[PDB]
RNA sequence: UAGCGGCGAGCGAACGGGGAGGAGCCCAGAGCCUGAAUCAGUGUGUGUGUUAGUGGAAGCGUCUGGAAAGGCGCGCGAUACAGGGUGACAGCCCCGUACACAAAAAUGCACAUGCUGUGAGCUCGAUGAGUAGGGCGGGACACGUGGUAUCCUGUCUGAAUAUGGGGGGACCAUCCUCCAAGGCUAAAUACUCCUGACUGACCGAUAGUGAACCAGUACCGUGAGGGAAAGGCGAAAAGAACCCCGGCGAGGGGAGUGAAAAAGAACCUGAAACCGUGUACGUACAAGCAGUGGGAGCAUGCUUAGGCGUGUGACUGCGUACCUUUUGUAUAAUGGGUCAGCGACUUAUAUUCUGUAGCAAGGUUAACCGAAUAGGGGAGCCGAAGGGAAACCGAGUCUUAACU
């Protein structure tokens, strides 16, 4: 179970899910995995062959005391080179549904231990303003958060882009960086029955 | 990512050419020669670990031989003497109490005497 | 691109519950008149690869 | 927290880095020797080639031929029986539980392991272990 | 994989299944009846968007410094802390940014839409000849003439024409299938000379385009063609008034600007090789990879009233460079004048093996759809049973007439 802080109701919060162990592993390799798949990788020098220069060996053979060569776009050459040019390339893998799965809910779950998570009733804002929802943050006593809600408010959202701190989210798009990187995370019941009906 | 590489050269040359330090022409300035001179002085300077326990056994041995023929006695025989009476002291400081006290040299040679 | 089969091997070849290959004996086409009977009936039946040649066979048909 | 994450032990194992040194271990000569067809760049040769000797594979004769009946034939596992719906499993409902391939026209029940509700097979070859196995458990064949 | 193949090297399908995508019709013509579906243009409507745009929030008191955005204290806006500037790092000084509104004309469009112009429903009847096929020679199909189907043909030939003809991989006979020798046709797909945004575990002047600089220039070549090098003063030119030496010079020295002129146009930093000037010691009876171990002297700093460190190195034991290649190199075998910079086991896809993580008689998805690094999508793959050339049998089976 999870106490809340404004109404003493016990949630019936599944076992499997939250109470659950830590493993490092896992987690380290999909939040390295959600990393690496971030990257766009578009990058690209030019071998031999694509620089723009003559084929024409520059001096003979033998005769000259000069040291054989066939190329001025040859990589021991100043200017046209480098040998293992790199391609674009696509550096993002495979990570396992179930790796994933596992990582979240081992992620999730350590949470609990930590204190982290922090479950709670109807959370909107009354307008779209910034004023007022930095300023319900003191009352609630936060402040480097993470907003995770099933019914997604917009009023919520516009005046959450330009705060920093605070990240809003819907319980269908929650991260493996995002709920480890953020200090607090805050969770609306209904979005822990979304998350915890989708993770199973 | 590229990696320009002029930062870290300097850094293990000048280590090197430190080292190098005193040298005689080239072998002090140049790197490529510096290279050379600053391992070969290694080498050297291993090799040499070995020696200098023997050169001063050596230098030793000869004050000690000196120091017993002015009292009348070859070294082969007062190191014998010494050992056929069980005595413990080795070349370094017999060397040392042949050039300083040589009135407790000249008791050795007598303790030796015996046998 | 996938690895192409030593298609020549694969004929040749042929994958048991173990891991080995079974191949035919050699010298049994023409000129059998000649050879006793007792080697015909032992170059009859099915063989093993040897050990010290199967890495060449494995190489050239990986698939099976 | 982020940074604190590491992975388990053994699981990166850095890798060789060619010519970077004496220290290294591996370095002048990647781990290839001193000259000869394997140390030049694109070196090596082709797969079974015992250096102009006949190679293996075309000393030994060729034998048999594929049958085209073969690849259309499925042996299916006793085990993954009665998985389909209550005790009918003729053939495309038994090709409907993804239990064998669709182009697969004929197939035959082997003994494997297990059964406890009575199925009765039809239109489908089966084996004799299996027959005393079905039987066994209650359910007719054909 | 099946096949093809000096059956070598290699090449390598189709059926069938997932998706993306969807769409169908005219002519080889006659009746009643005809502008009604259809498009192809003209004017014409709003939903509109494109080439000028405009507005566009909120900061100060102190300390340090040449200069404040910096440290320091209270603030204050945020549907705007994307980003860029400003005398050091700016949410609030300025440009902007979201965001809200823009067009007289040129328009890119999609629906009403009057309309030179175009033809519907429905009867009866037709359904592409030097063609299909064949002989010869080539080619295309994964298929190299092979037992070789099929399409295209250079050459030589030649049908039947819906009580009819093609195909089903030599070929033949019943069944299934389609209708050649006449035509059109959007989308998914390829591509970037090019005009805008926006991002980079892309480069940062030997890199990155050959080209950050008036570069495809100089220069080279008869010509085709080849083809360089060359970035940064400062916050701001405030680019040094005037004296001095000097050839009413070059260059310098003072004065003066500036925070700083060993920031003065060669102008940030300013390494190395290289060449210098002083200071200390050594060096003109001494042989050789020039060091190393010993080592007096001499020159010098510290605390103590005596010990330590740095520089030099007389004399003396040992000591024939480095790399490569080699049975073996001081070799009189190779390579290097030196320095600084660049310069060599990479990437993608398959595959096996080891480790490691997941889950386990199960494991896993590809393309793709997707408020998209979630979740769908198990098409498929791999495994869970092999044996046999194969039919086939299967905890066995193959061999064999049959196996102790
Ligand atoms: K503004
Ligand atoms: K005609
Ligand atoms: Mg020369
Ligand atoms: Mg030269
Ligand atoms: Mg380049
Ligand atoms: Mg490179
Ligand atoms: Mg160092
Ligand atoms: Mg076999
Ligand atoms: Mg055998
Ligand atoms: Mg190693
Ligand atoms: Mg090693
Ligand atoms: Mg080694
Ligand atoms: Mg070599
Ligand atoms: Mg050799
Ligand atoms: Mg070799
Ligand atoms: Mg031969
Ligand atoms: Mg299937
Ligand atoms: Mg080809
Ligand atoms: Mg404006
Ligand atoms: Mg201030
Ligand atoms: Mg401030
Ligand atoms: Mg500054
Ligand atoms: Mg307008
Ligand atoms: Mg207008
Ligand atoms: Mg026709
Ligand atoms: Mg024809
Ligand atoms: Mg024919
Ligand atoms: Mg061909
Ligand atoms: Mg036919
Ligand atoms: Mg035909
Ligand atoms: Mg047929
Ligand atoms: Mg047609
Ligand atoms: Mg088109
Ligand atoms: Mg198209
Ligand atoms: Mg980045
Ligand atoms: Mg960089
Ligand atoms: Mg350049
Ligand atoms: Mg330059
Ligand atoms: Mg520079
Ligand atoms: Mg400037
Ligand atoms: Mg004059
Ligand atoms: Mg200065
Ligand atoms: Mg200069
Ligand atoms: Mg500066
Ligand atoms: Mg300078
Ligand atoms: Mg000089
Ligand atoms: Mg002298
Ligand atoms: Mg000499
Ligand atoms: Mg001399
Ligand atoms: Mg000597
Ligand atoms: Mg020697
Ligand atoms: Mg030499
Ligand atoms: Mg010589
Ligand atoms: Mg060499
Ligand atoms: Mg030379
Ligand atoms: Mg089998």
């Amino acid at each position: 179970e999870l106490v809340l802080k404004d109404a003493q109701s016990a949630l019936t919060v599944s076992e499997t899910t939250f109470g659950r162990d830590f493993n490092e592993a896992l987690v380290h390799q999909v939040v390295v995995a959600y990393a690496a798949g971030a990257r766009q990788g578009t990058r690209a020098q030019k071998t031999r062959a694509e620089v723009t220069g003559s084929g024409k060996k520059p001096w003979r053979q033998k005769g000259t005391g000069r040291a054989r060569s066939g190329s001025i776009k040859s990589p021991i050459w100043r200017s046209g080179g480098v040998t293992f040019a790199a391609r674009p390339q696509d550096h993002s893998q495979k990570v396992n549904k179930k790796m994933y799965r596992g990582a979240l809910k081992s992620i999730l779950s350590e949470l609990v231990r930590q204190d982290r998570l922090i479950v709670v009733e109807k959370f909107s804002v009354e307008a779209p303003k910034t004023k007022l929802l930095a300023q319900k943050l003191k009352d609630m006593a936060l402040e480097d958060v993470l907003i995770i809600t099933g019914e997604l408010d917009e009023n919520l959202f516009l005046a959450a882009r330009n705060l920093h701190k605070v990240d809003v989210r819907d319980a269908t798009g929650i991260d493996p960086v995002s709920l480890i990187a953020f200090d607090k995370v805050v969770m609306t019941a209904d979005a822990v029955k979304q998350v915890e009906e989708m993770l199973a | 990512a590229r990696v320009k590489r002029g930062v870290i050269a300097r850094a293990r040359h000048k280590k090197i050419l430190k080292q190098a330090k005193g040298y005689y022409g080239a072998r002090s300035r140049v790197y490529r020669v510096a290279f050379q001179a600053v391992i070969k002085a290694g080498q050297y300077a291993y090799r040499d670990r070995r020696q200098r326990k023997r050169q001063f056994r050596q230098l030793w041995i000869a004050r000690i031989n000196a120091a017993a023929r002015q009292n009348g006695i070859s070294y082969s025989k007062f190191i014998n003497g010494l050992k056929k009476a069980s005595v413990e002291i080795d070349r370094k400081i017999l060397a040392d109490i042949a050039v300083f006290d040589k009135v407790a040299f000249t008791a050795l040679v007598e303790k030796a005497k015996a046998a | 691109p996938k690895i192409k089969t030593v298609r020549g091997a694969a004929k040749r070849f042929k994958k048991t519950g173990k891991g080995g290959f079974k191949h035919k004996h050699a010298n049994l086409r023409h000129i059998l008149t000649k050879k006793a009977t007792k080697r015909k009936r032992h170059l009859r039946p099915k063989a093993m690869v040897s050990k010290g040649d199967l890495g060449l066979v494995i190489a050239c048909l990986p698939y099976a | 927290r982020l940074n604190t994450l590491s992975p388990a032990e053994g699981s990166k194992k850095a890798g060789k880095r060619l010519g970077r040194g004496i220290g290294s271990g591996l370095g002048k000569t990647g781990g290839r020797g001193h000259k000869g067809q394997k140390s030049r760049s694109g070196g090596g040769v082709r797969r079974g080639f015992e250096g102009g000797q006949m190679p293996l594979y075309r000393r030994l004769p060729k034998f048999g031929f594929t049958s085209r009946k073969a690849a259309i034939t499925a042996e299916i596992r006793l085990s993954d029986l009665a998985k389909v719906e209550g005790g009918v499993v003729d053939l495309n409902t038994l090709k409907a539980a993804n239990i064998i391939g669709i182009q697969i026209e004929f197939a035959k029940v082997i003994l494997a392991g297990e059964v406890t509700t009575p199925v009765t097979v039809r239109g489908l070859r089966v084996t004799k272990g299996a027959r005393a196995a079905i039987e066994a458990a209650g359910g007719k064949i054909e």
